[PDB]
């Protein structure tokens, strides 16, 4: 091809890039040297192509329209074009996606304008609508009350705030978030939050603080990570094998059945993580998580965590994607301690093997009062060995799924842009730690991750206004220990 | 919009999942889990009819026959036979700022029910149920429910 | 800390090379200069025949550089004078 | 005066300003009623001079600085606006900023 | 709805033994 013209000093990557396809050269060329400050180049052609690439191009002002509620200073947080520099073009497309991105807004336009006082000279003209900042959430019924408050931007000025407040009998519990995503000019984010919570039968009465400072270490990626501490103190709770190993290895030894009992702690702690961030059926979010205790702890503990999802297309064409997800974590002791047993987790419903019931995989509870049921756990009831059907979570997991996502036009929808419907397979697996398979023989082996419970099935996946409906159905394939299925769940998750 | 669905928990448990659409003529259905299901359908007759029927054991129907203001007598057929006989009203009120919906009603196994649905013209939302009874098949004390919503 | 936290560039003043710089010449018009190199970015806040230019790149976690040029006018916007200040110090 | 524009409810009530807000209705209120849209307009240019100075976009800020000199003789911001710019050698200023000391 | 009964002086800085001064947004 024949380059000729009012060339600019880059016209070897003209040459580089161009050696209805010659429209779009024209406009992948348009698009470089607005890199370099040609606002409107024009180019023709015959190949020959005849480049005019202009002046370069200065920026006057940035000034944004039709915002009256939030701060001026938090409009201009995302903008690469500066004023008093040459225009780039992309550096104001990644200012509206940027701007787009965080979500502050109803809506969101750009334009370009030439300064009459001088034909080289223009100005970036941003112009938004805003909606509402979040809501206030009051609910009282015969007798129990909730409420709280939240906004993602406080009266417009840029900081996170939620308010929990929850009034029961049988619980009470209360949190306060608050956030600053820029303390500083950089955009490094710190915030906490403060809470309350309880339990009525057993019985527990807990609080807390944690704070936790992150930054950017690129564009979407991010680290964060801060110190905090919980003050719990559990009672009246029935003594039980995953009980009495954890209080046991702590000296912590209450009388066999003696549900009037009780054992409190200050636990002091360091939280981590660190986010991947690929968005777009595409695109993949990476949490890695974590906390561990500090020497001013009363308990010490670790545990880990994973959460992640991958966007894999199947066929070229994107008729058939496959979405993975996995979930991953364990924790424990320090020193000879045990995992305390809030600190504890479950797994099993709708959001981890589909089949099974919620809250349902892993170990069962091993074993006071009596008003006759369960007797053999009590003192007043009976005294025996009990073998109950209620879990008891775990100390290590892991859970994986595939779903494959294929449009269905020609099905039963017109559109396939509102709820999909997909097929999913999954998998996962709960275990113990310093399982004692040798004083409960007749008892399945606790701390063997192969009694790997499956399932699969048909899943919805909302986006539609109408809300977080979320329902499937799935069968299990695997069973080892009385384990409880349910293959067709369902709840909505009363927001959007 | 014209169509959609929903789900409702009833307990002094059932569970109900449903779905229906607007065409005055609005239908639908539900299923209903303790499985039973049932269909209800209303439309304009300013009087309207209500006609609902279901087998939950709660086994029966409803229906009965209704201008900013009404009284709709109603009644229903229960099988194996105590069931609410008696007449609703109601007044609806509208302002250029707000929309207000009262509903009360009165009948027999006694019977009293009354609630309020409104809703402002800004983010603010409100409303509010209770029945009362007394003698009959079932006796309600206190079944107050009251909430709104605001959002900035 | 602050030297390992990530930044996006920062970009100031206006385009600067010596292609069009080495054609400055003492008696060459506000007009023909403004062609050659473009509109000026800064005046004096009093009013004197002078204009002054300022190319200053700062690309993320990193320094900056910065080149000034100076041009001094007569009354009648015709360049008297010329500086230039290739590095800050 | 379509003043509405410059308040609300919730910003009203807490006792903040609406300076650093869009501010092309107050020009378009300009139409001594011309005090208040004299200092309330300015401190709208200081802001932006305030947020850049932070970033560093100080020559941006010097040509803002400058067109609120001109245009705004008489206000607060031109005290608050003198000053990010004097990391640079300049040829300083120091007059105006003397004469006018109080 | 008092914020304007401040009435702030309107009293231009002087010039130093000249700065650039246009004449827009002009008090009549």
């Amino acid at each position: 091809v024949e380059v000729s013209g009012n060339l600019a000093g880059h016209s070897a990557e003209i040459e580089q890039l161009t050696k209805t396809k010659v429209t779009k050269m024209e406009d992948d060329i348009k698009k470089l040297l607005g890199r370099y400050g040609y606002a409107y180049p024009r180019v023709q052609s015959m190949l020959r192509v005849n480049v005019d690439a202009g002046n370069r191009f200065y920026v006057r002002k940035i000034r944004f329209e039709g915002n009256d509620t939030s701060k001026d200073a938090v409009l201009r947080r995302e903008m690469r074009q500066m004023e008093g520099a040459w225009l780039g073009s992309d550096l104001v497309d990644q200012g509206k996606e940027r701007l787009n991105r965080l979500g502050f807004f109803e809506t969101v336009d750009t334009d370009t304008q030439r300064v009459p006082g001088s034909p080289d000279q223009v100005d970036v003209v941003y112009k938004v609508k805003e909606r509402n900042t979040g809501c206030f959430n009051f609910g009282i019924g015969y007798v129990s009350f909730q409420a709280g408050v939240q906004q993602d931007n406080w009266l417009g000025t840029g900081y996170a705030v939620g308010i929990n407040g929850t009034k029961n009998d049988y619980q009470t519990y209360a949190e306060l978030s608050v956030t600053n995503p820029y303390f500083t000019v950089d955009g490094v984010s710190l915030g906490g939050r403060l809470f309350y919570n309880d339990f009525q039968a057993y019985t527990n009465k807990s609080y807390g603080t944690d704070v936790t400072l992150g930054f950017p270490i690129n564009e979407y990626n991010s680290l964060r990570a801060g110190l905090g501490y919980v003050h719990n103190s559990l009672s009246n709770m029935q003594p039980q094998v995953a009980m009495w190993r954890y209080l046991y290895s702590m000296g912590e030894h209450p009388s066999t059945s003696d549900q009037d009992n009780s054992f409190k702690t200050d636990d002091f702690t360091f939280n981590y993580g660190w986010t991947y961030n690929k968005l777009d059926t595409d695109g993949s979010r990476v949490n890695l998580t974590g906390k561990v205790t500090i020497p001013g702890s009363d308990n010490e503990y670790y545990k880990v965590t994973l959460d992640t999802a991958t966007y894999v297309p199947i066929d070229d064409d994107h008729k058939w994607v496959v979405l993975g997800r996995t979930r991953w974590g364990y924790g424990d002791g320090l020193g000879g301690k045990e995992m305390p047993f809030y600190e504890n987790f479950y797994a099993g419903g709708s959001s981890t093997v589909r089949g099974f019931q919620s809250n349902t995989i892993g170990p069962k509870a091993v074993y006071q009062a009596s008003n006759y049921d369960y007797e053999c756990a009590t003192q007043d009831g009976a005294k025996d060995l009990c073998k109950s059907d209620d879990a008891v979570g775990g100390n290590a997991m892991a859970v994986a799924s595939l779903e494959f996502i294929t449009p269905t036009p020609f099905i039963s929808d017109k559109y396939a842009n509102s709820v999909r419907t997909s097929f999913f397979w999954d998998m996962g697996t709960v275990w113990d730690t310093n399982w004692d398979s040798s004083q409960y023989s007749g008892y399945p082996d606790y701390s063997d991750p192969s009694n790997i419970r499956m399932s699969a099935g048909i899943a919805l996946q909302w986006m539609s206004p109408l809300g977080p409906l979320v329902f499937s159905y799935a069968q299990p394939f695997k069973k080892y220990d009385g384990d409880k299925a349910e293959q067709f769940q369902f709840n909505i998750g009363k927001t959007w | 919009g014209e169509a959609g669905a929903w789900a409702r928990i009833m307990s002094g448990t059932h569970v109900q999942v449903g779905v229906d659409k607007k065409h005055d003529l609005f239908t639908g259905f539900t299923v209903t889990h303790t499985v039973g299901a049932g269909l209800y359908a209303s439309a304009m007759f300013g009087a309207y009819i209500d006609l609902i029927g279901k087998y939950v054991w709660y086994a029966g129907a409803e229906a009965g026959y209704r201008e900013d203001a009404w009284i709709e007598p109603q009644a229903e057929l229960v099988y194996g036979l105590i069931g609410r006989t008696g007449v609703d009203v109601g007044k609806s009120f509208s302002g250029k700022d707000w929309k207000v919906t009262a509903r009360a009603g009165l009948g027999y196994q006694m019977l009293m029910s009354v609630g309020l649905n409104a809703e402002i013209r800004d983010n603010v939302r409100f409303g509010l149920e209770f029945e009362k009874s007394a003698f009959g098949k079932y006796n309600v004390d206190n079944a107050v429910n009251a909430n709104f919503r605001y959002c900035f | 800390l602050e030297r390992v936290v990530y930044r996006p560039d920062i970009n100031q003043g206006n385009y600067l090379t010596a292609n069009d710089v080495s054609k400055i010449r003492v008696g060459m018009t506000q007009q023909q200069v403004a062609y050659a190199l473009g509109t000026p970015l800064m005046s004096d806040p009093f009013g004197t025949n002078t204009w002054f230019y300022v190319f200053r790149q700062q690309p993320g976690h990193e320094g900056v550089t910065q080149q000034t040029l100076t041009l001094t006018f007569n009354s009648s916007g015709v360049l008297t004078n010329i500086d230039n200040k290739p590095a800050l110090s | 005066t379509n003043m509405a524009l410059d308040d609300s409810a919730l910003q009203g009530f807490f006792g903040v300003d609406r300076s650093d807000r869009d501010p092309q209705h107050a020009r378009a209120a300009f139409s001594k009623r011309l005090v208040f849209l004299k200092d309330r307009l300015a401190k709208y240019e200081y802001s932006v001079a305030e947020y850049y100075t932070e970033r560093g976009a100080w020559v941006a800020v010097v040509n803002r600085v400058e067109g609120m000199l001109r245009d705004y003789p008489d206000t607060q911001a031109t005290r608050d606006a003198l000053p990010a710019y004097r990391q640079m050698q300049m040829n300083a200023v120091a007059k105006i900023i003397a004469a006018n000391s109080s | 709805d008092e914020a304007y009964l401040e009435a702030a002086p309107l009293a231009e800085l002087h010039a130093p033994a000249l700065p650039v001064t246009s004449g827009d947004y002009a008090i009549p």
